[PDB]
């Protein structure tokens, strides 16, 4: 939805709408989207962007950040064009 | 409540559709069968040296590299010390190994060269030479890969005679080049291999190189480097990586560290518990760990599983290639290598040194007791994380090389051996994993050890692998292992499972071939088999029972205990078992013990006929798999038995016959498979399995969760939202009887559907009116009113489909169909025409007249016929179990089986009705008799209701109405006084009559009378809740009536 404002929200839509939720079912549709959103955080072109995508993430999600795949999407976003998004990594 | 209700209303053969899909498998690499060990020979050690002679091409500086194996020749007798560092390299290369031999070999010239490789080389030709060099006092390599040494005269050149050499080390071998251009050598090499091919076109090179630079380099001169870098690598990494790293940051984050210190780290570089022995053990882990990343599969095995001192100094370069790389050097390797230096682990290692040396300061001096590495304890940890989620099967995780050091080391075992565990317990992917990465020699090892917690660790490992695993070939029991899993066997000391598990892996060892056999005169197996009869879980029994009849395979030494300690007779305790796949596992037992007695007779046939005639009476079971079982028994017993059936055989045109007489009960049923297992085997007499079921469950995973407490879960979210909707569907189909009646005036359809009277059925809450030929299952739709399909029920022709139920209502529409001959089938998957049709089971119960009456209101199948008895079926022992009589002597024409009063009426063939307290003992059952008829009862509706009042109606031509508690027929409607087609619909209080003319005729309850409507007629029915009428008329077509 290449229109910027779409992204934008739709990002923080996708992070609360996730944020409510053992079995693996319910954990298998968490992990399916997290990724998909976790790839806009580095990807991104508009700068702003990919702050967001990283400012929605918290303990909320900390068992699936303590995961390898997206550790190496965190070590790629700890080295940045903008200060402010290495200032928000290093915190995870 | 309705989805609870839904779950509550019980379901039939829940189990019976998973039985028959007997698994197959095809065998892996599975190379942890490792075979090759070609070791090594011995070191060539051709140390050419020239001590103190400079190589003309080299100028050196004061600040000059000087070191070899930590000796300086300058500061030493000269011509002396050229053998001490030959003894001092052997003593390094014998850590590595020493189980393979050493020649000094000190400036030789052609003629010793020769003498020293070809003698070696004689001594074993298929093994691995160690070729080893160093290109000292002597100039660089030619273009032709040669040499400059003779009679140490003056660095004298001298052609190396590799292009013979290259026959020398044709079989195995390995050479190390330590040289200012060891590239070209290897380079040369090739060229020498290429003119070695240029004959062969009338073993190219697998020999293995590494070569201390690539031809374009020259060696480093810096002093603060040992000169023999690369050998110094590959023989002493833990020196040189802390003498690199002391050197190497701009700031030292640990300030106290000097050169000075990192000689004297404490232990002998053999000792985990001490430092010295801690970093080389980290290192060890961290390079597999690497290489299991990093390469392609095989590659791995072929260099670090296959041999030792192929393996070991293989570690070392990766070492070599980070200090080389910080150098202008580029070291290089026979096989094709990627590359590894910069690789993420290498960060592990440089922590793990910081971490210990921070201490070393006060270690050295002040007596410190030191702190032990927390580097196994973070590793786990990560493992036991991707475990944790376990959420797939991609990107396996890279701890695993780790794990293989803790199945060693006792500190930390026990938690490394249940995260295998669980791994294990994993798909099959995960086993192969493990398997492949080299677990076995330590999963083989380990069961040395009687230590009770490999009961829930490594018996259950080995219960896993061998789920799977037909590979395995009782080798632990052909070693010494096996007396673990003769303990816990019996062992009682924990939960049947750990029993289970222990029954299956010795069920296992007989399974696989007569080792476990001879293993069973090894420790007594069959006595303390026969003491796990008596444990309460089923799935023991089962295995203890398969356990048995796999001991009794031909190895015929094992049935003499089966015989002499009277282990056949005592196992018919598991005849009497209610469980159809135990009852089926001792059957099977039984069958192989008879069957397998190497043709045995004289005593043994009095004995086993008594097993044929204990076997011979469990033709009780609706069960398809007992019916299976118990002729595959006997097709067992025939083993030997086939010695003597050709004459008994044609008594048919004691004991043996007693068999025949059972294989010719079997061989008509009504399941196909059936009627042909029991066929066949007559069949095959008269022309002269269940355990691989029991397998095909034990590799699924156990730890691994149920789904209904999800509410993503989708079998709970078809149940939640799909079924719930019968709330309003039971209150709907009921909102004109809570509204009051009224008139019926509107028909849905009249026309052809493909079958006769002799069944009609409505399905409650979804469209099959089934109507049926006398032959089929067959159906039209209500609430369309539309044509649906015929299908077979396979019946023969002369027999009649005279009943149908349906074994829920809603959800999973299975049905049941019943013929006039008895046979009884039950069927799948027409119920909304979404594809073809199956027969989920089937079985010939009631072996004039035939009733039925299915309970899901309890969970209980009841019918009668010829057998003069209400037959009542459970499908926990899969059989008939309870049997109420005809109480006269004419068979039953119309019932019900009432269970909210608890009662039976029994209409019966000479019209008198009979009403049964099914609480009274069976030879008793009369509460009343009435014979207001006396010719045969057509209707016998005894409503299942508080107010459970009696409809009945006979061939003597009139309806009356009867009550329980009274001896009478008690009050009459008789709208017409009796008739061919009659309903009383107990959630409609209606009446509906098959008038002879053109409209049919329809009444009530309270003798009102409603509207007569458009079409003699042979049945009809009410719907189970609408106040709306299908009949299934005559001449193979319905009609549809209903209010609008």
């Amino acid at each position: 939805s290449e229109h910027k404002e779409i992204r934008m929200e739709a990002a923080r839509t996708c992070s609360r709408l996730l944020t409510p939720s053992v079995s693996q079912t319910a954990v298998q549709v968490v992990a399916d989207v997290l990724s998909k959103l976790l790839v806009v955080g580095i990807t991104d072109p508009d700068p702003d962007i990919r702050y967001c995508v990283l400012a929605s993430l918290d303990e909320r999600f900390d068992a699936h950040l303590a995961q390898a795949e997206n550790l190496q999407a965190l070590f790629v976003a700890l080295n940045d064009q903008v200060f402010e998004i290495r200032e928000l990594a290093i915190c995870t | 409540e309705a989805d609870l209700t839904d779950w509550n209303l019980p379901l039939a053969f829940m189990k019976k559709r998973h039985c028959e899909k007997i698994e197959g498998s095809k065998s892996l690499a599975q190379s942890w069968r490792m075979k090759d060990r070609m070791k090594t020979v011995s070191v060539a050690l051709v140390l050419c040296l020239n001590v103190g002679v400079d190589p003309p091409d080299v100028v050196k500086t004061t600040p000059c590299a000087r070191l070899e194996c930590w000796i300086d020749p300058l500061s030493m007798g000269p011509q002396k010390a050229l053998e001490t560092i030959g003894a001092n390299l052997q003593k390094q290369y014998e850590n590595w190994q020493p189980r393979a031999r050493y020649k000094q070999s000190l400036d030789p010239t052609v003629d010793e060269v020769k003498k020293l490789c070809t003698s070696l080389r004689r001594n074993a030709k298929e093994e691995r030479v160690l070729f080893h060099y160093n290109g000292h006092g002597v100039p660089r390599p030619t273009v032709n890969g040669e040499v400059w040494v003779f009679n140490k005269n003056y660095t004298q050149y001298i052609p190396l005679s590799i292009y013979d050499l290259q026959t020398w080390m044709g079989s195995p071998s390995i050479f190390v080049y330590d040289c200012s251009n060891a590239g070209l050598i290897v380079k040369s090499f090739k060229q020498f291999a290429l003119q070695r091919e240029q004959e062969l076109e009338v073993s190219m090179k697998n020999c293995i190189q590494l070569a201390a630079c690539e031809a374009t380099e020259l060696l480093p001169m810096i002093p603060d480097l040992p000169a023999d870098l690369f050998t110094s690598c590959l023989t002493t990494p833990i020196k040189i990586a802390l003498r690199w790293f002391c050197m190497q940051k701009c700031v030292s984050l640990v300030p106290g560290v000097t050169l000075d210190l990192i000689e004297k780290i404490p232990g002998r570089l053999n000792d985990r518990r001490t430092p010295l022995g801690e970093l080389n053990w980290i290192f060890t882990a961290i390079t597999d760990t690497i290489a299991w990343n990093v390469l392609p599969r095989d590659l791995f095995q072929k260099l670090f599983r296959q041999d030792l001192l192929v393996a070991s100094l293989f570690r070392n370069f990766l070492l070599a290639e980070r200090i080389m790389r910080s150098y202008n050097c580029t070291p290089v390797s026979s096989p094709r290598l990627p590359p590894t230096y910069m690789h993420a682990m290498w960060q592990a290692w440089d922590l793990a040194v910081d971490i210990c040396l921070s201490q070393l300061p006060t270690i050295i001096e002040e007596g410190t007791a030191f702190r032990h590495s927390p580097f196994f304890a973070e590793q786990l940890t990560a493992f036991q994380v991707w475990l944790t989620m376990g959420v797939e099967n991609r990107n396996p995780p890279e701890q695993l090389p780790i794990v293989l050091q803790v199945l060693l080391s006792q500190v930390h075992r026990l938690r490394a051996l249940d995260l295998l565990g669980r791994f294990l317990d994993l798909g099959p992917w995960a086993v192969s994993l493990a398997l492949s990465v080299g677990i076995f020699p330590y999963v083989l090892k380990l069961l040395q050890s009687s230590a009770r917690e490999l009961r829930p660790l490594l018996v259950f490992i080995w219960a896993k692998i061998l789920a799977v695993d037909s590979s395995c070939q009782a080798d632990l029991v052909k070693d010494n292992g096996h007396k673990y899993f003769l303990s816990v066997l019996a062992d009682p000391y924990m939960p049947a499972e750990h029993r289970t598990m222990t029954a299956f892996i010795l069920a296992v060892i007989v399974n696989s071939y007569h080792t476990g056999q001879e293993a069973c005169l090894q420790g007594n197996l069959i006595a303390i088999c026969l003491e796990q009869l008596n444990d309460p879980h089923p799935l023991l029994r089962q295995w203890v029972a398969i356990c048995l009849g796999r001991i009794w395979q031909n190895f015929d030494s094992a049935r003499w205990c089966g015989v002499r300690d009277s282990a056949h007779e005592k196992l018919y305790s598991l005849l009497s078992d209610p469980i159809p796949e135990v009852r089926c596992a001792a059957v099977f037992a039984l069958g192989t013990f008879v069957g397998n007695s190497a043709e045995r007779t004289d005593h043994s046939t009095t004995i086993d006929h008594n097993v044929a005639m204990m076997l011979a009476q469990l033709v009780s079971d609706g069960s398809p798999m007992v019916r299976k079982e118990l002729v595959v028994a006997l097709s067992h017993l025939v083993v030997q038995y086939e010695s003597n059936f050709c004459t008994v055989a044609l008594q048919f045109i004691s004991v043996y016959t007693q068999i025949w007489r059972v294989l010719l009960h079997l061989a008509a049923d009504p399941y196909p498979e059936v009627s042909d297992v029991a066929m066949k085997v007559l069949n095959s007499i008269a022309y002269k399995g269940f355990c691989d079921w029991s397998a095909r469950y034990f590799a699924q995973p156990v730890m691994k969760i149920p789904e209904e407490h999800d509410l993503e879960s989708q079998i709970r979210k078809e149940r939640e939202w799909r079924f719930l909707r019968n709330s309003r569907v039971r209150r709907q189909a009921q909102q004109v009887i809570q509204k009051g009646i009224t008139r019926l005036d509107d028909q849905i359809f009249l026309n052809r559907n493909p079958g006769v009277p002799s069944v009609v059925k409505f399905h409650p809450f979804t469209p099959c009116i089934a109507v049926a030929d006398k032959d089929s299952i067959c159906f039209w739709d209500w609430e369309k009113g539309e044509k649906l399909d015929y299908f077979h029920n396979g019946n023969p022709r002369y027999t009649r489909v005279t009943a149908m139920e349906y074994l829920n209502g809603q959800d999973c529409s299975l049905l049941l169909t019943a013929t006039d001959d008895g046979a009884i089938r039950v069927w799948k998957n027409f119920a909304d025409l979404e594809k073809n049709p199956e027969m989920v089971t089937a079985w010939q119960g009631l072996s004039a007249g035939m009733v039925v009456d299915w309970e899901q209101e309890t969970g209980l199948l009841m019918s009668s016929g010829d057998v003069r008895i209400v037959r009542i079926w459970d499908t926990d022992r899969e059989m008939k179990v309870q049997d109420i009589p005809t109480g006269a002597d004419s068979c039953v024409t119309s019932l019900s089986c009432d269970s909210h009063r608890s009662l039976i009426v029994a209409g019966l063939g000479d019209g008198s009705i009979r009403v049964y307290d099914r609480r009274m003992a069976l030879s008793e059952c009369r509460v009343m008799t009435y014979r207001e008829h006396t010719a045969w009862v057509v209707k016998a509706s005894l409503q299942k209701r508080p107010d459970g009042h009696i409809v009945s109606v006979s061939v003597n031509g009139d309806v009356r109405i009867f009550d329980p508690r009274m001896p009478e027929s008690v009050n009459v409607l008789q709208i017409v006084k009796g008739l061919t087609a009659l309903d009383i619909h107990p959630q409609a209080d209606l009446i509906a009559c098959g008038s002879v003319n053109q409209f049919t005729a329809i009444y009530n309850s309270s003798g009102e009378l409603i509207n007569n409507i458009k079409y003699a007629i042979s049945c009809l029915a009410f719907h189970p809740h609408w106040p709306h009428l299908a009949v299934g008329s005559n001449d193979y077509y319905i009609s549809v009536y209903s209010v609008e």
